[PDB]
């Protein structure tokens, strides 16, 4: 068999989104509508592709798009942002429904200072289309090819000659 | 193959072996075919979770159920059995000899 | 009383189930950099 | 981890209580002071193996706070009225052939 | 009806317990069918979403797929929230 | 028993079969032979004796094991290819297990030892069950997994069987045992030619069937369970010493009578194969069931053994049982061999 | 840290039990126009104690048993899963926070009837071993309907794990939605744990000594209590505030004290059953009822809308 | 090392099956598949199946096995014989113990043993998926798709268990 072709480590290096899952949570309905477009492109790749290796230059732009949102949050939205994820992560369970209060209050925030509207009930699950200039992957599986099928009996039934031709039997 | 399965499937020779290796309890036989049931459960259990077949998940509940209701039967006949000769001895059991 | 509190606990999680929605491109593509990272590195001690 | 330590607990607690229980200072010193059918009913075996049914059909039963998920909801509400009411024949029919009774 | 009105007199009088039950168990079958709810908890089951919603490759002939999940196409929960 | 509940046991009984022959899932299959034993044992049990509650208890025993050994076979199965399809395991070992099972299910030598013993402490009508419809599950799997049985090992039971049928048969006066020793001889045809062709395996299981009836349901008739006492139907009933005596030969394979039929065309198909020992074998030691076919013959219809004088007063009444199909079951037994093409509508 | 939580766990659960002696005493003194133990310390609290002290210095009176092993076995089993139970229970915070918490408990509490079959073998005499076998029958029976009233419950609650009882009750108690349900589950607890006027084991004997004997009766009221802070859950829910559990945790015991009362209170107030008719209270009339409860319990989450979520 | 829990497991599993298997009192041989059982349940659960495991618990120990011993103490054995009192039991039980030890010591010195067949002997866990963040159990999935996907399986299986009813009360009314 053939060498398990592998990317070189520094082909890996990117920078990392090291914030707590409480924080993604917080943050996971803006984030959603805000980098949609890069992470749908990423997971429209993982899924035709069927191969981490193939779509690594993808997930670059989706750990970009989430910095960058990040970074939006922290120029603006620092202090309502900070009350918001803290009391989620509070919860054993990091329950939306504990935390209305400071949820409000950043959700107000980056209406104002950047026009982030949440999405509604709903919205994220939503199948969404992608236009993407990545080809279309055309054996996906490395399916080998198919054997050729049975040749196929055809034609116009016929009694059979002489009959069942059963030792004596002449039908 | 991986190293439980050895031991699983010497659960079940070691089983069967007692089954077919009467004493004169008749109890004592039906205990060791419940020994086969449950190690054809966690070899089947092991099998179907490792390999991620979702739907074949419920198939051990009902080879537990069906077994179970087999014991009863078993059990059924032990103690009529029992009753016709006061003990569970597979020695009693040889009328049909002629 | 307990119809109108269930269809709440389905509403609330429903969100909970979509703000997964929304991290899991991100989630996927850490997993797919950090898979590729080990198996790379399992390659290195292989070749020594 | 945890679960096993607290059942290791549990019962290493029970095992020193009870062999403390029969090992105590007693300030004496003097010397101290079979397989066969067990007259039982048949009614009495006839309970067990109708718990054990009846136990088989609960096992079935388990699943339906997960079944009631499905979007085959018609499908799922109808196998499990299926399965209770063939529950209930059966006791029915256990109680209509005098399985139920204690005289005798 | 009446010589049926004669027998439900007589087993409430008598089984009072297996009255509740049949009638118990007779609701459960048949109410399901009556109720104009039953259809929103099919709805609601198909509307939780499990797993990820892989996005479709966009060949430019699909107006009824929303590009951006906060666009106005595609299925929409408002029904649910007056729920 | 409750007249219904009987229907509703024998229904089941054909349902637990119906299962195994419908199944396309080994799960459904072990179920469907499961839920064949649930009903079966009611039915070996009906008569409240301690003969009955032994043959029930063997009769437990042999199937709870043999289906332990099939599930087994069935989860090594799915180890190795990962699917429950009933069809050809993949996995000797696997099909080893499911062979052996299903030859104790069938009740196959070296498994014989309860056909026997349970055919003789159950009642006739129970007894033509077991030995006819309780056949047919454990012979439609081996028609669909046979591509992958042990070609020694399944040629080993039925030699063994066509031996220990034919020289078990020859020590018996009880009928129920002598068709006992007579179905695990004829359990040897229909497996010898299973791995050359199966189509001949359910001609030589239907035949089998038919003639099996016909014993049982005459048997049935006169309420006769031993030799001497089918000896005294001669003067109550000598139209079925004539029928005895016709189906008995036609089981001998004699020609020119159905029974003849089965042997013939396995013959054909085994030669086809360059197999020539093997059916020579089997055709010469056929000939020891031929031999206590004709014993019976002979104390039933070709000579007059003596009688009681309490059988005067059984001349003035009428035989009342049911005897259901028999007039048309003898004359398939018997009056077939001419239709011999239609074997092909088994294809 | 987590064996300080064990700890502080099963050490009050066997002082509890101990001073359920004293309560039960009392409350059933008062109820008898008398007043119960008030001589051994003051209100008679330290009559616990003089009891514990006096059984385990008690002379072991074991007659020469059938089975050493299983004579051992039976004590330690009954204990040991007697304190099993209460790792889950969420008070609010479980010590163990199990997935399928309620099916651990009813799979734990079905073993449970074991030391009941094996104190019977070891007893080494058949009057013994057939007390034992009518207590294994009312006790596996009244396991058919806990475990089916348990089952109609959950389908209002959405899940197997015992904190979700919490969530689902965070507006009405479910003792509302399911009165029927809990009036048998209440009485299946005291048929399962032999209370009176099912505790038939103690009026059949009359018509185990010193410490051996302690265990037993320890194990028992560890269950009794165990099953009402149960019930309490199960139907009497109390609300959860992240930032205060104490006041959970003074709720919910008010609740499981005053159903635990309630115990005594019963058994004050009511002649015993025969066996024959507790067997018929339950195949005749609870059976029968719950599997026409668990059918409706099924259909009505469908048919009103109102199913719970999974998670 | 707890890596090899399972392993371990198992190895207990094996042990409790030459208990009763080499037939000791049914009383002691009910105790011997009671171990097995609850050891089988670990196994189950440590590969993630928790709903299997307690199924285990709650039908086959609390359920059928309860069933056995309360059918032993009526119709079988009301006090038990010494175990091991006998010496076709001792030398079968010593036998299967000997068996065991040595596939156990074998496995561990070299990693893998051929006994009949060949085994590996690095731990279960090798063999372990990676890659799972899902929002539910699947277990319980399979489960659950009982009531959509098995309609064919609930009717077989509810119509067996009546008729196991009726059929022990046909068998037992004698
Ligand atoms: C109403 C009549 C209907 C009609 O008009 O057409 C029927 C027919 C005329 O139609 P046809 O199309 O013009 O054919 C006439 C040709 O001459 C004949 O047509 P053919 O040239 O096609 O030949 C007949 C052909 C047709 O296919 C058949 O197989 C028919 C089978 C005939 C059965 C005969 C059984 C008796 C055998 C002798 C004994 O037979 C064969 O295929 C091969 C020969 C079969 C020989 C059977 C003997 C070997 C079987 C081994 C067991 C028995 C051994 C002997 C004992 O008239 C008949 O002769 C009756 C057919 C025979 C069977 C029905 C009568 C029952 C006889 C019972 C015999 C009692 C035995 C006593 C001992
Ligand atoms: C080509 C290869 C070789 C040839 C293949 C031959 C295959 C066999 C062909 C079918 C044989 C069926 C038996 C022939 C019918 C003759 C029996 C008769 O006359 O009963 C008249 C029957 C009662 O007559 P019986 O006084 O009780 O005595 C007649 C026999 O003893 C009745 O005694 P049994 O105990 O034998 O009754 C058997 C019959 C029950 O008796 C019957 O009712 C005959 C039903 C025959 C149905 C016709 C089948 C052909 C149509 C295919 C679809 O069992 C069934 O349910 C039919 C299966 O009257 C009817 O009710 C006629 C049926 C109404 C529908
Ligand atoms: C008694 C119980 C045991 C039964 C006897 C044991 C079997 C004896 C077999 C003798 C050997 C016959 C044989 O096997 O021949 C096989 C061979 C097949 O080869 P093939 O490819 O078809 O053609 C080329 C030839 N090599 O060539 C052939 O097929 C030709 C053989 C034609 C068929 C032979 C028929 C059986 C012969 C044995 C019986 C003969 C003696 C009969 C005596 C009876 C007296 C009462
Ligand atoms: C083709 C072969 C057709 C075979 C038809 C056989 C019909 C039975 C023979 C008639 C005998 C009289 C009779 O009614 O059957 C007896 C038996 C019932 O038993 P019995 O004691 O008579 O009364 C029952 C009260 N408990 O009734 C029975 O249980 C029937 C037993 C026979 C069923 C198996 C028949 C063989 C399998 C046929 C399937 C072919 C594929
Ligand atoms: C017919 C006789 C039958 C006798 C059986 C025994 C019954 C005993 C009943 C015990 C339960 C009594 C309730 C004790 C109340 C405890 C004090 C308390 O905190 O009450 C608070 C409660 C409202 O608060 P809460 O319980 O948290 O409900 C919110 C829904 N989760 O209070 C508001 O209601
Ligand atoms: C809220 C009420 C409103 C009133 C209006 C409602 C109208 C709709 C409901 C009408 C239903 C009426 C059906 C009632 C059937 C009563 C049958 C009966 O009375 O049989 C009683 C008797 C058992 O009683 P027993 O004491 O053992 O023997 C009699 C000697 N004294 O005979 C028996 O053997 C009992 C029958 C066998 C046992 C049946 C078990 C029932 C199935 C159990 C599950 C319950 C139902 C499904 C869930
Ligand atoms: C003759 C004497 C008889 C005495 C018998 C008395 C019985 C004592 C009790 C036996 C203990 C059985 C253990 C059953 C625990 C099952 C509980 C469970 O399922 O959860 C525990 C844990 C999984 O937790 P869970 O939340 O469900 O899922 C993982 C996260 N979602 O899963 C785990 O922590 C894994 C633990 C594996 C080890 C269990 C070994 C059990 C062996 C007992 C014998
Ligand atoms: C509305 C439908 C709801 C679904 C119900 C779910 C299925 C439950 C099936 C239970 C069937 C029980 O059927 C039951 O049979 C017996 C027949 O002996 C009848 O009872 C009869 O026998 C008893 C003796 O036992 C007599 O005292 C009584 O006078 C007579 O009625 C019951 O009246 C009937 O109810
Ligand atoms: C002994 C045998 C016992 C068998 C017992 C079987 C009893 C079955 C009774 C309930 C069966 C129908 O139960 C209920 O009926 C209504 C019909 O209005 C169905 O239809 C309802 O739900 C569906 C969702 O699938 C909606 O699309 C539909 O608009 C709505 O009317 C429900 O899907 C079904 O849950
Ligand atoms: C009657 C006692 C019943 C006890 C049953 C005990 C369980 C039996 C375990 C069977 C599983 C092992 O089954 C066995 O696996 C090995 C590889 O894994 C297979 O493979 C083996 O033989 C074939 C030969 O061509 C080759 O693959 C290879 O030489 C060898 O590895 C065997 O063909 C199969 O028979
Ligand atoms: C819970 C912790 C309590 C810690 C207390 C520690 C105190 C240790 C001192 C124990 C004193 C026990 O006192 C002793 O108990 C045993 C109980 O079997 C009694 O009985 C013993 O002596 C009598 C004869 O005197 C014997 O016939 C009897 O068989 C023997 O058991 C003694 O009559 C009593 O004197
Ligand atoms: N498996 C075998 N050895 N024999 C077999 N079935 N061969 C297939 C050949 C065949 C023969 C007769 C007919 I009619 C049809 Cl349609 C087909
Ligand atoms: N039934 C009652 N309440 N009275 C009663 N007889 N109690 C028993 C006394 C007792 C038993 C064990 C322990 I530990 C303790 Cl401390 C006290």
């Amino acid at each position: 068999p053939g060498i398990v072709e592998l990317p070189s480590l520094e082909d890996l290096k990117v920078q990392e989104v090291k914030v707590s899952s409480s924080v993604l949570k917080a943050a996971a309905h803006h984030y959603g509508a805000q980098c949609d477009k890069p992470n749908k492109e990423f997971m429209l790749c993982r899924w035709e592709e069927k191969d981490p290796r193939r779509c690594l230059e993808e997930g670059k732009l989706v750990n970009q798009c989430a910095l960058e949102f990040f970074r939006q949050i922290k120029r603006h939205c620092a202090e309502p942002f900070t009350e918001y994820w803290t009391c989620i992560d509070y919860s054993g369970l990091q329950l939306f429904r504990r935390c209305r209060k400071q949820q409000a209050q950043f959700d107000e925030c980056v209406l104002d200072k950047l026009g982030w509207v949440r999405p509604d009930l709903g919205d994220l699950s939503k199948v969404t289309k992608v236009k993407t200039d990545r080809p279309l992957p055309e054996n996906p599986y490395h399916s080998r090819a198919r054997p050729e099928p049975n040749p196929e009996v055809e034609g116009d039934l016929k009694p059979a000659r002489h009959g069942s031709r059963l030792f004596f039997w002449t039908m | 193959m991986s190293m439980v399965y050895m031991n699983i499937m010497m659960a079940f020779t070691v089983s069967l072996v007692g089954l077919l290796m009467y004493r004169s309890h008749l109890m004592s036989s039906l205990l060791c075919l419940e020994g086969m049931m449950l190690s054809l459960f966690v070899m089947a259990a092991l099998t179907i979770l490792n390999s991620h077949f979702t739907l074949a998940s419920m198939m051990p509940i009902i080879l537990l159920v069906f077994a179970a209701c087999e014991a009863a039967l078993g059990l059924s006949l032990l103690v009529m059995v029992s009753n016709t000769y006061g003990t569970d001895y597979v020695q009693n059991l040889n009328l049909l000899q002629c | 009383s307990m119809m109108k509190w269930n269809r709440e606990r389905r509403r609330l999680q429903i969100e909970d189930f979509e703000a997964r929605i929304a991290l899991m491109p991100l989630l996927q593509a850490e997993k797919d950099r950090r898979v590729l990272q080990m198996l790379r590195e399992n390659l290195e001690e292989e070749a020594t | 981890m945890n679960l096993m330590l607290a059942l290791l607990t549990n019962f290493t607690l029970a095992t020193l209580l009870v062999i403390i229980a029969f090992w105590l200072p007693q300030l004496n010193v003097y010397s101290e002071k079979g397989s066969a059918r067990l007259p039982f009913s048949m009614k009495f075996f006839l309970v067990a193996i109708t718990f054990l049914l009846f136990d088989l059909e609960i096992a079935l039963l388990l699943p339906l706070p997960w079944a009631s998920q499905t979007a085959n909801l018609n499908t799922m509400l109808t196998m499990a009225l299926f399965l209770i009411i063939l529950l209930a024949v059966s006791l029915a029919y256990e109680w209509t052939q005098k399985g139920l009774e204690w005289t005798e | 009806a009446e010589r049926v009105a004669a027998f439900l007199k007589n087993v409430w009088a008598k089984e009072p317990v297996l009255v509740a039950s049949f009638a118990i168990a007779g609701l459960a079958v048949i109410l399901p069918t009556l109720s104009p709810y039953t259809k929103y908890s099919l709805m609601i089951n198909r509307a939780t979403p499990y797993n990820y919603p892989v996005p479709l490759r966009d060949d430019g002939n699909m107006p009824d797929v929303p590009s951006h999940p906060q666009d106005p196409q595609g299925p929409s929960l408002e029904w649910l929230k007056r729920l | 028993m409750n007249p219904i509940i009987f229907i509703i046991i024998l229904l089941t009984i054909m349902l637990g079969t119906i299962i195994v022959m419908i199944s396309s899932h080994w799960l459904l299959v072990w179920i469907g032979f499961e839920m064949n034993m649930l009903a079966i044992i009611p039915i070996m049990m009906k008569n409240h004796n301690p003969r009955a509650t032994e043959a029930s208890t063997k009769y437990f025993l042999t199937q709870s094991t043999a289906s332990m050994l099939l599930m087994m076979a069935v989860i090594i199965n799915l180890m190795f290819s990962g699917q429950w399809t009933v069809m050809k395991l993949f996995n000797p070992m696997a099909s080893m297990l499911m062979t052996m099972a299903l030859a104790m299910k069938l009740g196959m030598a070296p498994f014989h030892f309860w056909v026997p013993e349970v055919t003789q402490g159950i009642p006739l009508s129970s007894g033509l069950i077991l030995l006819t419809w309780q056949k047919l599950a454990p012979m439609s799997v081996l028609y669909q997994i046979f591509p992958s049985i042990n070609l020694n090992l399944i040629l080993t039971l039925s030699v063994l069987s066509i031996l220990i049928g034919g020289w078990g048969g020859l020590n018996q006066t009880q009928l129920r045992k002598i068709m006992a020793y007579s179905s695990i001889a004829h359990m040897g045809w229909m497996t010898a030619v299973l791995p050359y062709n199966p189509t001949m395996t359910l001609l030589n299981l239907i035949i089998y069937i038919i003639m099996t009836s016909t014993m049982f349901t005459m048997f049935m008739a006169n309420s006769t369970t031993t030799t001497l006492s089918l000896s005294h139907t001669w003067n109550k009933t000598p139209i079925m010493t004539v029928l005895i005596l016709a189906t008995l030969l036609s089981m001998g394979g004699l020609p020119p009578l159905s029974g003849f039929m089965p042997k013939w065309m396995i013959i054909q198909e085994m030669t086809k194969n360059n197999s020539i020992i093997l059916p020579t074998f089997m055709a010469i030691t056929a000939l020891l069931n031929l031999y206590f076919y004709m014993r019976l013959t002979y104390s039933t219809t070709l000579t007059m053994f003596p009688s009681t004088n309490n059988m005067k007063m059984k001349w003035q009444f009428p035989l009342m049982k049911k005897m259901t199909f028999l007039p048309t079951m003898v004359v398939l037994s018997t009056m077939m061999l001419p239709l011999t093409p239609m074997l092909s509508v088994l294809e | 840290m987590f064996m300080i939580n064990i700890l502080m766990l099963i050490i009050p659960i066997l002082l509890a039990v101990a001073f359920l002696t004293l309560v039960e005493r009392k409350v059933l003194g008062y109820m008898q126009l008398r007043k119960g133990p008030n001589v051994v310390g003051p209100y008679g609290l330290l009559q616990p104690i003089a009891d514990a002290i006096k059984l385990f210095i008690k002379e072991p009176l074991r007659p020469a048993t059938s089975s050493a092993s299983m004579f051992i076995l039976a004590p330690i089993m009954a204990l040991g899963l007697a304190l099993t139970m209460w790792i889950p229970l969420p008070m609010p915070y479980p010590l163990i926070n199990m997935n399928l918490g309620v099916l651990f408990m009813l799979a734990m509490s079905s073993l449970a009837v074991y030391s009941i079959l094996w104190s019977g073998w070891a007893s080494n005499s058949k009057y013994a071993l057939i007390g034992a076998l009518r207590a294994v029958a009312q006790t596996i029976s009244y396991e058919v309907t806990l475990a089916i009233i348990l089952l109609s419950v959950l389908l209002m609650s959405g899940s197997f794990t015992l904190s979700t009882l919490i969530t689902t009750q965070e507006q009405m108690w479910l003792i509302l939605p399911a009165w029927p349900l809990a009036m048998m589950w209440f009485i299946s607890t005291l048929a399962e744990t032999n209370r009176a006027p099912f505790d038939l084991t103690e009026g059949e004997s009359e018509l185990y000594a010193a410490g051996p004997f302690a265990l037993f009766f320890m194990a028992e009221y560890a269950n009794i209590i165990m099953m009402n802070i149960f019930t309490a859950i199960l139907f009497l829910g109390t609300s959860h505030n992240p930032h205060m559990p104490e006041l959970y945790t003074i709720n919910f015991t008010i609740k499981s004290l005053l159903l635990t009362m309630s115990f005594l209170w019963i058994r004050a107030s009511y002649p015993r059953f025969r066996y024959d008719q507790l067997m018929h209270l339950l195949w005749k009339n609870f059976l029968p009822l719950t599997l026409a409860l668990c059918m409706w319990h099924v259909s009505l989450p469908i048919l009103t809308s109102g199913i719970p979520p999974q998670t | 090392m707890m890596l090899y829990i399972v392993f371990i497991l198992s190895v207990i599993f094996v042990m409790g099956f030459v208990g009763f298997s080499s037939k000791p009192s049914p009383i002691y041989g009910g105790l011997g598949l009671i171990v097995s059982g609850g050891v089988g349940c670990g196994i189950v659960l440590n590969f993630g199946g928790s709903f299997l495991g307690l199924m285990v618990f709650l039908i086959y120990l609390g359920g059928m096995m309860v069933v056995f011993g309360y059918t032993t103490a009526m119709a079988t054995e009301q006090y038990p014989e010494i175990w091991l009192s006998n010496k076709a039991v001792l030398g079968a039980f010593v036998t299967g113990l000997l068996m065991e030890f040595f596939m156990v010591y074998y496995v561990l010195k070299d990693k893998e043993v051929e006994v009949v067949f060949e085994f590996n002997g690095l731990g279960d866990w090798v063999i372990y998926d990676t890659g799972d963040s899902g929002f539910f159990s699947e277990e319980a999935m399979g489960i659950a798709a009982l009531y959509s996907y098995g309609t064919w399986l609930v009717i077989v299986t509810g119509w067996s268990l009546l008729i196991g009813v009726v059929v022990i009360m046909e068998i037992t009314r004698g």
